[PDB]
């Protein structure tokens, strides 16, 4: 453990965060939803050729009568990741609001947006329509938590991004 | 008491805000906070307690939170004088409640602006007129109330304007307050812009004052932050206002290091701006003197050196507003509106072609767009300066060509600026292939506005690559560059040939070229099948010179049976193999593009290609019958219905003997003599010599027949076509009648053909699959490498080289089947137009297409099923003359719609009640559905077409259409129902409207549409096309059919009292 990074994790409600992080903590997949109150900070350790990185992610809460102090969970945040749902495509319509209030706060960090939920038939939101990442100059990813498809690459691009080294490797 | 609160308040904030603290502390630290800001009577004094300079930046946010909270949720509960104390006291907190710009944190800047902001949403105009007063008084006081400003200015436009974070009531006021003051508000960012960037200037190179540099910087950024708040939504007149000296202004700060990035996304959010063309009009100023001066100086920094993260985002952004600026001129100059070629337009490609000749891959791919869209102008492609950059733009390409900048490798300047944009060497390859394929048609417009110089570099580009540099090359820099020129030359060459004169060529020169390249001799695989390439590209230049004939061949068929240095030692390889398969492809576009200049070389050939198929064993089957392709392809220059159809049944006699013979029959008839005789009867089960040979002679004679059908044809001139005896007659129409030479020989081998296809689709029946031993159980089966075709994955390229062979003898087979399949069905495809009349007037052909083509479609997969109907079908149909459509195309799409109707039905079904084996699945069906409803509509709609009014007149093929048509509005296909709404169903029911309708299949009917409501439902489109079409069913089948008003009844949320006057005007004259 050199190093430790704030990252923020931010989205509506539902997209499917916490079990993402749960994922990635515990190797378990909840199937019943139990909303955020407020903000739950997990300790995610990757092992790397430059060292142990570590990141404290701050879970946020995604539905605004549960968030606690929303922006309030930005300050001194080193990296940001915006998460969406691909059956819904109002959480794509709401990332523009996440991205605006994390930049408001967090000038120039690293922000990773995510598509998940990829493994569901029925996608409502189609690959091409995806452009909100190009527009602001973020990175996308599509991630399921449930199939674990591009698991750490969220994780890998900011980690790379912030100790800068585009070799860096889990 | 105030105080102990504000402990309280301090203690959980500092809980909240500890990431190790513990879940039950935060939930009660969390729980206290909201119930606070729910029912606290002193939120206000509390929150503006915490805000003080004095507490921690965490405790500060917290209290202005609490503001920002109580205006948001309890401002209607406030007494009119509370809301003035709470106005009054954040109004001061902006006046002297804060840090300094460079000691201030920015969450509490926009902790406090949000205060303002929200207090502004619920009463800006009507009950605070003198707000912008009172933020002008406090921007005067000094640099960070009007940052602070800055902030409030941003995020009420954005909460207003983007996001609309309001009721619609509060949302239009103040939108239309903001389009009243617009020209004040503007004002005050240029104003504040141009004068802060001036106090920065004027200290920006200073050691004894930085912190006020820092200062005016710092708002001078914040500006153009939030001028990119207005710029894409607010009226061009602000834009422009004062000379555009807000455009002005923005340009020169391009060359600022802290203003560039914020200024070039403020200009590429005003050059992106849509609507109305003369209100884009006034963006040409931009092209200006100053303007073009500063956006030259700044593009002019792309030099290429080394890579700097600021420097690259930056250099991306300008990108991005030089590309949009020339779309916007392409956009307003083909309007010929009053708009001309602007006075510096060399500039701007001056600078444009900085971003071409950059290493970044990612620049130049986005520049490629905009070139294209410069290129094929009407009025920029004929001017001179366009015409004066077009050979530094060509020698770009060249360079892009090359696939260099590998983020593994180090080869190019490019790798480390992919290191920065692609995660993985993966990612960049497809980029790149995407790129190339955009790449092409740009790069051919470029050949066309001028071919040659064009000719002049690809050519000299030729020349180096002939003279310079696992023994062989494997995707090496001297393949990359091969393949580049390779790609160049050819281009330019066959657009050369497209745009100059038959006296404007430079024979001399080409025909040099080519002798260069015949006398270049390699022996690596890859590098011959460049060269292959090359001389097949310059085979235009022969026509001056005929005498070069036998060379090329020489250069050719000595390719068709290339072998490495090892023959019989090692398996073939797909690189060799590829060579041999080149050389004959470039034979066969050889004698097919210029048949008149090969036609004296026909004796030589013929002779050849006979000696060349001694040997069963030398050739494989697809080269064989390639060279028999070029064969048929001289013959055709007979211009002789007789001397061809000899040559052609002298050609095909040893095929027909095969073919036609009682053994041959017996093992394509019956399922068990085939299976025996294909190799799926037992597991040495490594050996695939027993039956591999008989597969090879079934497969000869399959690509033989499909051959002669696709290259068989008479003369195209009519004079020619009647004087050789092909024109049997003239349609009542006046168009003429011809008759092929291949047509007698072909029909003696069709029901052999039919045969063998309908053995193969009864091998995919549950109980004669079973056959097959278990290594051949999946012969059948679709191929991995389809699969991850289709599925869209793509796989790394396996150098062709080494381990290049199928080892997989199941996937030998897999590909054995597959081919005989598609080939079939092709030659029953190409039969119709190749033999028109011949060929739809056979006897009880329709019976014996069901008899054999589909028999078993019911176990046929989806994969098989969609090339029979693209591939046979199609073309089947779409080339039949009417005269047999109620002796051929009914008879075989009735059935045919009704099978394909239900089973896509079934199949969608399957979807509704929802690894990769069955994703794939999946998708076939959406395509086959695409290729269904693109047959139907081709086929019958222009409305209707003389074959859909016929298919329409007959009884079953009706019901079957408009059965599928209808019922699949209900498929989860938005594309699909689009154009089927709008161009299928109506014409069908139109044309069914006058007679005899169903009592209840309008019932079904019209309960499909709303099927097709509820699935789709909210894309625009299909709501609105499916709206439209079940109101035309409802009114133009109600006054005749009451059973639809209960269809009506059974909507969920409808009104029956509405609906009977509905009904009551609906029967009123
Ligand atoms: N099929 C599928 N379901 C998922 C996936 N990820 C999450 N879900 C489901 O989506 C639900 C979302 O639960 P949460 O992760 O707690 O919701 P959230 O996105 O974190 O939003 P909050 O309410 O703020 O916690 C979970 O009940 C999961 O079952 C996924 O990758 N695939
Ligand atoms: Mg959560």
């Amino acid at each position: 453990p050199q190093v430790q990074f704030k990252l923020v994790l931010v989205g509506d409600g539902g997209t499917g965060k916490t079990t993402f992080v749960k994922r990635h903590l515990t190797g378990e997949f909840e199937k019943k939803y139990v909303a955020t109150l407020g903000v739950e900070v997990h300790p995610l350790v990757f092992h790397t050729n430059r060292g142990p990185i570590k990141f404290n992610v701050w879970d946020t809460a995604g539905q605004e009568k549960f968030g606690g102090l929303r922006d309030g969970y930005y300050i001194q945040a080193q990296c940001a990741i915006i998460m969406f749902d691909v059956t819904s495509r109002v959480t794509y319509k709401n990332v523009p609001n996440w991205h605006r209030d994390l930049v408001r706060v967090c000038e120039n960090i690293p922000i990773v947006l995510c598509g998940n939920k990829v493994d569901i038939k029925d996608r409502k939101v189609k690959a091409k329509s995806i452009v909100f990442h190009r527009k602001k100059n973020l990175q996308y990813y599509d991630i399921s938590a449930k199939s674990n498809y591009n698991f750490e690459k969220p994780f890998l691009w900011l980690a790379r991004k912030l100790i800068g080294d585009p070799n860096l490797e889990f | 008491q105030v105080n102990a609160l504000c402990e309280q308040l301090v203690k959980a904030v500092t809980v909240m805000m500890d990431p190790n603290s513990t879940q039950r502390y935060r939930l009660e630290a969390l729980k206290f906070c909201e119930e606070f800001k729910e029912k606290c009577p002193i939120c206000v004094p509390c929150g503006l307690r915490l805000a003080e300079k004095t507490q921690v930046a965490i405790v500060r946010h917290f209290g202005l939170q609490i503001l920002e909270h109580v205006v948001k949720f309890r401002w209607n509960g406030m007494s009119r004088l509370e809301k003035v104390y709470l106005k009054n006291s954040v109004m001061e907190l902006i006046a002297n409640g804060t840090l300094n710009i460079l000691e201030e944190e920015n969450h509490i800047k926009d902790a406090l602006s949000r205060i303002v902001v929200e207090m502004i949403k619920r009463e800006w105009p009507q009950h605070w007129p003198d707000m912008l007063i009172e933020l002008d008084t406090l921007s005067k006081q000094g640099e960070t109330q009007t940052e602070l400003v800055m902030f409030i200015l941003l995020r009420l436009a954005e909460d207003v304007v983007t996001f609309q974070t309001l009721p619609p009531q509060r949302r239009r006021d103040i939108q239309q307050t903001l389009t009243q003051n617009m020209e004040r508000i503007f004002s005050f960012l240029l104003n504040t812009l141009q004068e802060n960037v001036n106090k920065y200037q004027q200290v920006k190179t200073d050691t004894s004052q930085e912190s006020k540099a820092q200062a005016n910087c710092r708002v001078g950024v914040a500006a153009l932050n939030t001028l990119a708040g207005y710029i894409d939504w607010v009226s061009m007149s602000h834009i422009t206002a004062e000379n555009c000296k807000l455009l002005e202004i923005l340009c020169l700060l391009l060359n600022e290091q802290e203003l560039q990035l914020g200024a070039a996304e403020c200009l590429l959010i005003a050059v992106s701006r849509k609507g109305k063309l003369e209100d884009r009009k006034p963006l040409m100023v931009l092209f200006g003197d100053v303007a073009m001066h500063y956006i030259l100086s700044a593009a002019q920094t792309a030099d290429g050196g080394g890579l700097v993260e600021k420097h690259y985002v930056f250099l991306k952004r300008l990108c991005q507003v030089l590309c949009a600026l020339g779309n916007q001129l392409c956009a307003l100059l083909g309007a010929d509106s009053d708009v001309e070629t602007p006075s510096n337009f060399g500039k701007y490609l001056e600078s444009f072609l900085a971003f071409t000749t950059h290493p970044s891959q990612f620049l130049r791919s986005s520049t490629q767009m905009t070139w294209g869209a410069l290129f094929r102008h009407e009025i920029l492609s004929r001017d001179p300066l366009l015409l004066a950059i077009i050979p530094k733009y060509l020698r770009a390409s060249m360079t892009n060509l090359v696939k260099m900048g590998f983020p593994s490798k180090t080869d190019s300047p490019s790798c480390e600026y992919s290191r920065f944009d692609f995660d993985s060497d993966e990612d960049f390859n497809a980029f790149f292939n995407s790129s190339r394929a955009q790449q092409g048609e740009v790069m051919r417009l470029a050949c066309r506005l001028d071919p040659k110089t064009s000719f002049q570099m690809a050519g000299e580009w030729l020349k180096y690559q002939l003279s310079t540099f696992s023994l062989c090359s494997v995707f090496s820099p001297s393949f990359v560059q091969w393949e580049a020129m390779t790609l160049f030359l050819e281009s330019v060459i066959t657009q050369m040939f497209r745009t100059l004169n038959r006296e404007e060529i430079p024979v001399n020169d080409g025909i040099e070229l080519l002798q260069m390249v015949l006398n270049f001799d390699t022996k690596d695989p890859l590098i011959l099948s460049c060269v292959l390439t090359n001389v097949s590209a310059l085979f235009p230049f022969v026509t001056y010179r005929p005498e070069f004939l036998p060379q090329v061949f020489s250069k050719l068929f000595s390719s068709v049976t290339f072998e490495t240095v090892e023959e019989s030692k090692a398996p073939r390889t797909r690189a060799v193999r590829n060579v041999r398969r080149h050389a004959c492809s470039s034979i066969i576009k050889m004698c097919r593009d210029y048949p008149q200049l090969v036609l004296p070389n026909f004796d030589m050939l013929y002779n050849h290609v006979k000696q060349l198929l001694s040997n069963e064993l030398l050739l494989t089957q697809m080269e064989k019958c390639a060279l028999m392709e070029a064969l048929v392809l001289i013959s055709n220059q007979f211009k002789n219905y007789e001397r061809q159809k000899v040559f052609l049944e002298e050609l095909m006699a040893p095929v027909a003997s095969i073919w036609l013979s009682q053994d041959m029959h017996r093992v394509l008839s019956d399922v068990d003599a085939f299976i025996a005789y294909v190799g799926t009867d037992q597991k040495d089960p490594g050996l695939e010599d027993p039956c591999g040979l008989n597969r090879a002679r079934m497969s000869f004679c399959v690509y033989s027949i499909l051959g002669v059908v696709k290259r068989t044809c008479w003369p195209t001139d009519l004079e020619e076509a009647k004087a050789g005896g092909f024109v049997v007659g003239y349609t009542s129409s006046g168009n003429p009648i011809f008759r092929n030479p291949c047509t007698e020989q072909i029909l003696k081998l069709l029901d052999n053909l039919l045969a063998l296809i309908r053995t193969h689709n009864t091998l995919y029946a549950p109980e004669m699959l079973a056959k097959m031993a278990e290594p051949f159980t999946k012969a059948l089966d679709m191929l991995d490498a389809e699969k991850s075709a289709i599925l869209g994955l793509p796989q790394p390229l396996l150098e062709l080289n080494d381990s290049p062979v199928f080892k997989t003898v199941l996937e030998r087979m897999q590909r054995f089947f597959s081919t005989l399949y598609e080939n079939c069905f092709h030659i029953l495809g190409k039969a119709g137009p190749s033999m028109q009349q011949d060929f739809y007037t056979v006897e009880d052909l329709a019976t014996q297409l069901l008899s054999s083509a589909f028999v078993n479609l019911n176990n046929i997969p989806d994969y098989r099923l969609r090339p029979m109907l693209r591939v046979f079908v199609k073309p089947l149909v779409l080339f039949c003359p009417p005269e047999h459509y109620e002796a051929l195309v009914s008879p075989i799409l009735g059935p045919l719609f009704t099978y394909l109707h239900m089973r896509l039905s079934q199949k969608w079904q399957v979807i509704n009640q929802r690894e990769s084996q069955e994703m794939l699945e999946e998708q076939l069906v959406r395509m086959l559905t695409r290729e269904v409803m693109d047959l139907i509509t081709v086929c019958c709609v222009s409305e209707l077409t003389d074959l859909g009014k016929c298919l329409m007149k007959h009884e079953d093929v009706c019901t079957a259409l408009l059965i599928t048509a209808f019922n699949s509005l209900a498929w989860k296909d938005t594309l699909s129902c689009q154009r089927t709404t709008s161009q299928l169903c109506w014409p069908l029911l139109k044309q069914v409207l006058s007679g005899t309708l169903l009592a209840d299949a309008v019932t079904w009917l019209f309960t499909s549409v709303l099927k097709g409501l509820q699935m789709h439902g909210q894309h625009d489109g299909c709501m609105a096309s499916l709206v439209h079409l079940a109101f035309q069913i409802y009114e133009a089948l109600r006054p005749r059919y009451l059973e639809i008003r209960a269809v009506m009844e059974q909507i969920p949320e409808i009104q029956k009292d509405s609906l009977d006057q509905f009904d009551c005007k609906l029967l009123n004259p």
